[PDB]
């Protein structure tokens, strides 16, 4: 039981991580690119609304 | 007399507003769409009509003091609305008591569709019977005075108040026994609730209908001062009705 | 609307008719929840039961009423994650074994959690004490001191049995809740009458509260 | 899925007769039923329709007043009572099933019929009659009197194929969709009032008569038909 | 080795914490400070669907953004038409204790499960014009909490036995078993590429799994109570969670730590469901206080309220084209907002 936990911890403790600044920047850029294709953010006119 | 006029003015306004709030509370919430609440809605309708169509016009009668200036338009339909609406109030209390009585005596059977069918039938006979009494003298044979025929003074009085009174007294007598039989705080509240229900009904109507029957049968004279208090006691009963069946329910308050 | 659109609406209304009919038939049922520790006579509470692991359902009819029973015994998981499903049940049945000292102090713990749950604030409980005859014979050797260290009195049959019942009933803390207690053996046959008489009293109490008296 | 029709025979003019159809192999109560007849040397013609639950009945102007349609759900049988027979009622009568919801494919299964012998509408035109024609592409066209495009975005056009000595089967429904169990070599496209059916890599078992039908409004009308021959 | 191996586990735990601390330089709030706020979002009810006679526990959208399926405790599955409020099918259930449902991406199958410990698969498009049971999956020792479709022949389930599984529908066998959780697994969410998935359990942790290899790669622990809902970001490199402690959080796969928390001093009730928008700017959550809230995913600012229910909201959903949002509650009604 104890050996299994050590093996799992060792596998998860050797990975390549990237900085939070890159993660925040890459997350902010995705939202800007698709801003115009979000009906819940920029409502469409009643002509194109199916509801 | 100025103070009395101001005091009676707030009485009319409160009855009109409080009953309107009951309708607003009912048909704006999805948890007040059950079987027991359809009887309360019928009572509320019969309560707002009295404060709007009967109390204001009757208030002008003592404003002038002894005269009714309108000839036939406000002396033939005013009586029809006075009798029709007040009779339905009394018969709406009786229909509520009967529904409570059968729920405790027959809990297994008086549920679901059977309760719904019987409840709606009682509403139908509440207004059908009241219209017969109101339209009896108008269609089948300055002072605006009601008919004083000895035959009409018995049928219209015994058949609108005295018969419902016996049902209400008998029903709550059995209900109080059932509450105490099953058994100290809870027992004390049972006696108080039944006493308030009967007491308001007894106080607000019996003094009027008592003198309306003895006067024609046996020649007697009553001063006009006493009939002023007697008349307004019955009207004031439509103010206490929403104060008991809705204010002390602990569920109408939550939706308020 | 087109011809095909008119036909679609007609099919949708026939589904509503069947859904409405199914609701009426299912509303004339009494729902009960069965609880208790292992080996406490849960599966032999009523002789005329018929079976209709996970959850086990059992139904029977008495007089002109339909009863449905649910036994959540195979769910060895977190109880708080699925206990809100049985929130509309009429009452709860709890079974207690009088001849099993080891299961004591464990049935009491389970009784406390159920009786004091947020979803079961105003739900009545029917309590069954099983193995009445086995407990009387066994008490001769063991004078009830193994389970309850603090107990005094001549324990032949009665005071010992009355002590256990008072221990269970002390966990109730609600004014709008009631506990119905009965003692049965393995040869008793009038167990359906006790449940019938209890549910009749529960419905009466509910209707008094609507009237405002209780 | 089976649909067996019974009846037929020789009837003097002015007589009465009824036909029966027995269904076995599917849920009969959830399907609508149609009657379609074919003259000995002509095309298809629609007769009557009964809805699921017997709540809607439609008739053609030719047989109105003397034809009656009924169904028996527990016995899984369909009836057609006809009176005052004339010489124009000699045809082979078919039975068709149909179901209607979002994404349904009505007119999906036909059944072999029985032969009876007695002794504002929309016009659909198929100008071509015979086309001589394996391994080639063939296009067939149908035309409509008024546009079949509804405001909801659907075009109600259907295509059928009838092999010799057989019963018609569905190929295309709503002018673009391909029916179940049909090879992908069949395609269909078009616009309002103009429609085309194209076949690629023609092979055997593809010779017969092709029919274009509208389902915009009752009554339903067919086309003259186009015959493909080698 | 009875107690010597315990020291090794503690040392490795502190090694990971130092690695994440050295990887944090600036916060998300500081980077996004000079960004224009979205403003105020107002949505109005468009459709109301009636017909359920009991509480609604789950719903799922179809890939065409027009059809949807809903499950209730009355033992019925209903397929609706959003545009016309029409009923297409009504499926009766053998067991009325259901807790989850799903819709196949192809649109040919639906699935359901609950306290019977069995996952049932129904065939919609078949001859005879009726829906029949096609396969029953058995092997779980606890109630099923969630299920999602990979293809027409694969399904992933989460159960109350602290175990997830992957099945082959045709064979009816458990191909892979995922183990490692301590508490009951409550939620499940698939990645857009259909190669990884995340789960939330009652031990206040989330894990990232590998479908092909069946191994755990990352564990995220920042909550304080049971995790009830989980959802992927549209990008696929982040996910959000909701717990009973009245708090939502956002986690990053590559940075491997928490990024932002969503909380307020008024809400004290738990969270039942979470969902994203088509662009990921808005985060939608359902609470027990009868309301649905809208959050700004980048600035952690409350932006709107959806108040149309008189009972607890249990399920959410956003269409593939991002045109409407659907909410279901315990009042037997579900509404469509736009
Ligand atoms: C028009 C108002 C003056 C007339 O002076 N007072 C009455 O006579 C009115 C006579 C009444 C009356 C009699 C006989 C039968 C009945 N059923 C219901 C009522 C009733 C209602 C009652 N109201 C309160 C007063």
């Amino acid at each position: 039981q104890a050996r299994k936990l050590v093996e799992q911890l060792k596998m998860e403790a050797n990975i390549d991580r990237i900085k939070v600044s890159k993660a925040a920047a890459d997350l902010m850029a995705y939202c800007e690119a698709h801003a115009k294709e979000d009906p819940l953010l920029t409502p469409v006119p009643a002509s194109e609304n199916p509801f | 007399g100025v103070l009395i006029l101001t005091l009676l003015g707030f009485l009319v306004a409160a009855t009109f507003a409080w009953n309107l709030l009951v309708l607003a509370t009912i048909l704006r919430v999805r948890t007040f769409h059950r079987v027991p609440h359809n009887l309360v809605a019928s009572m509320a309708v019969s309560d707002v009509l009295v404060a709007a169509l009967v109390m204001p016009l009757s208030l002008v009668h003592e404003l002038s003091g002894r005269r009714w200036q309108l000839g036939r338009r406000l002396c033939q339909l005013w009586i029809a609305c006075d009798v029709l609406c007040c009779t339905a109030s009394i018969w709406n209390v009786t229909a509520i008591a009967l529904d409570r009585y059968w729920s405790i005596t027959r809990p297994m059977e008086y549920t679901l569709r059977t309760r719904k069918c019987v409840s709606n039938v009682m509403i139908a006979l509440t207004w059908a019977l009241s219209a017969v009494i109101s339209l009896a003298p108008l269609l089948f044979g300055e002072e605006c005075q009601v008919s004083r025929e000895p035959s009409y003074a018995v049928f219209s009085t015994v058949g609108a108040f005295y018969l419902p009174l016996c049902v209400v007294l008998f029903v709550y007598w059995k209900i109080y026994k059932a509450a105490k039989f099953r058994v100290e705080q809870k027992e004390q509240r049972a006696a108080l609730m039944v006493g308030i229900l009967i007491g308001v009904f007894v106080l607000c109507w019996i003094p009027f209908f008592l003198t309306e029957l003895i006067s024609p049968l046996c020649s007697c004279d009553i001063p006009a001062i006493w009939k002023s208090i007697f008349l307004w006691l019955g009207y004031s009963n439509s103010f206490f009705n929403p104060l008991i069946y809705t204010a002390f329910n602990k569920n109408y308050n939550s939706a308020f | 609307l087109s011809a095909e659109d008119k036909a679609a609406v007609e099919r949708s209304k026939m589904i509503e008719k069947n859904l409405k009919e199914d609701g009426i038939s299912a509303a004339k049922d009494v729902k009960l929840l069965l609880l208790g520790a292992d080996n406490s006579g849960k599966s032999t509470i009523v002789k005329q039961m018929k079976i209709i692991t996970g959850i086990v359902e059992t139904h029977f009819t008495f007089k002109n009423l339909h009863f449905r029973l649910f036994d959540v015994g195979g769910q060895r998981s977190e109880r708080k994650k699925w206990i809100h499903c049985f929130e509309d049940v009429t009452a709860i049945i709890f079974c207690v074994d009088l001849s099993d000292y080891n299961r004591m102090h464990e049935s009491l713990m389970l009784f406390d959690s159920i009786c004091n749950n947020k979803f079961f604030i105003d739900t009545s409980i029917i309590l069954f004490l099983n193995k009445k005859d086995l407990f009387g014979e066994k008490i001769k050797k063991s004078p009830l001191t193994i389970c309850f260290p603090e107990y005094t009195g001549p324990n032949t049959y009665e005071d010992a049995a009355a002590y256990i019942q008072a221990q269970f009933e002390s966990k109730n803390r609600s004014p709008n809740k009631e506990i119905y207690c009965h003692m049965t053996c393995a040869t008793d046959t009038n167990n359906a009458q006790v449940i019938f008489d209890a549910v009749t009293d529960i419905i009466i109490a509910n209707n008094l509260r609507g009237c405002g008296l209780y | 899925v089976q649909l067996v029709e019974s009846g037929g025979g020789l009837v003097q003019p002015g007589g009465s007769r009824k036909l029966s159809c027995s269904a076995s192999g599917f849920a009969f109560s959830s399907f609508g039923m149609h009657w379609v007849r074919q003259a000995p040397e002509k095309g298809l013609e629609w007769v009557a329709y009964i809805s699921s639950g017997s709540g809607t009945i439609y008739y053609a102007d030719t047989v109105k007043g003397r034809f009656t349609i009924s169904r028996d759900d527990p016995k899984n049988t369909l009836f057609l009572q006809m009176t005052s027979l004339r010489s124009e009622d000699t045809a082979m009568y078919y039975c068709v099933r149909s179901i209607y919801y979002y994404g349904s494919s009505p007119f999906d299964f036909w059944g072999q019929g029985t032969t009876l012998t007695v002794s504002s509408d929309i016009v659909m035109t198929q100008a071509t009659s015979s086309v001589p024609v394996p391994g080639e592409s063939v296009s067939i066209s149908c035309r409509s009197s008024k546009s079949l495009l509804h405001s909801n975005g659907n075009t109600y056009l259907y295509w059928f194929l009838q092999r010799p000595g057989q019963s018609p089967q569905l190929l295309i429904y709503r002018m673009s969709n391909l029916a179940s169990g049909v090879p992908d070599r069949f395609s269909g496209s078009g616009s309002g009032t103009a429609f085309t059916l194209t076949i690629s890599r023609l092979e055997a078992e593809d010779v017969g008569v092709y029919y274009c039908m509208q389902h915009l409004e009752y009554p339903l009308t067919f086309g003259a038909g186009t015959k493909l021959e080698l | 080795e009875l107690d010597q191996l315990r020291q090794e586990a503690e040392q490795l735990k502190n090694q990971i914490r130092d690695a994440r601390k050295a990887c944090a330089d600036a916060t998300l709030s500081q980077i996004t400070n000079n960004i224009d706020p979205v403003g105020r979002i107002q949505m109005r009810t468009r459709r109301t669907l009636r017909g359920h006679l009991a509480k609604i526990y789950a719903m799922h959208w179809g890939t065409d953004s027009r059809l949807l399926v809903s499950a209730s405790q009355d033992g019925k599955l209903i397929i609706w038409d959003s545009y016309t409020t029409n009923k297409v099918h009504a499926i009766p259930l053998r067991s009325s204790w259901v807790m989850t449902c799903a819709y196949a991406p192809s649109g040919n199958y639906v699935a359901c499960g609950g306290l019977d410990n069995i996952c049932s698969i129904y065939n919609l498009k078949t001859r005879e014009g009726n829906v029949r049971v096609s396969r029953e999956l058995a092997g779980h020792t606890g109630y099923l909490s969630c299920c999602r479709f990979l293809d027409d022949n694969q399904i992933v389930t989460s159960s109350g036995d602290t175990t997830c599984a992957l099945w082959d529908i045709e064979t009816g066998q458990q191909t892979t078993t995922f183990t490692g959780h301590t508490g009951d697994v409550m939620s499940l969410s698939l990645a857009p590429d259909t190669r990884l998935f995340v789960s939330g359990a009652c031990d206040a942790s989330a894990k990232l799994w590998d479908v092909r290899e069946g191994m755990c790669r990352q564990t995220f622990t920042g909550h304080e109570s049971d995790i009830n809902a989980i959802c992927f970001f549209p990008n696929g490199n982040a996910f959000a969670t909701g717990s009973d402690d009245a708090t939502c959080r956002l986690f990053d796969l590559r940075a491997d730590q928490e990024l932002m928390t969503y909380s307020h001093d008024n809400i004290i009730c738990g969270i039942t469901s979470v969902s994203f928008s088509k662009s990921g700017r808005l985060l939608l959550a359902g609470y027990d206080d009868f309301n649905c809230n809208v959050w700004d995913a980048l600035k952690a600012d409350r932006a709107g309220v959806l108040a149309g229910h008189d009972n607890r909201v249990s399920c959410l959903g956003v269409t593939d084209d991002g045109m409407a949002v659907a909410t279901g509650s315990w009042d037997s009604f579900l509404k469509i907002w736009n």
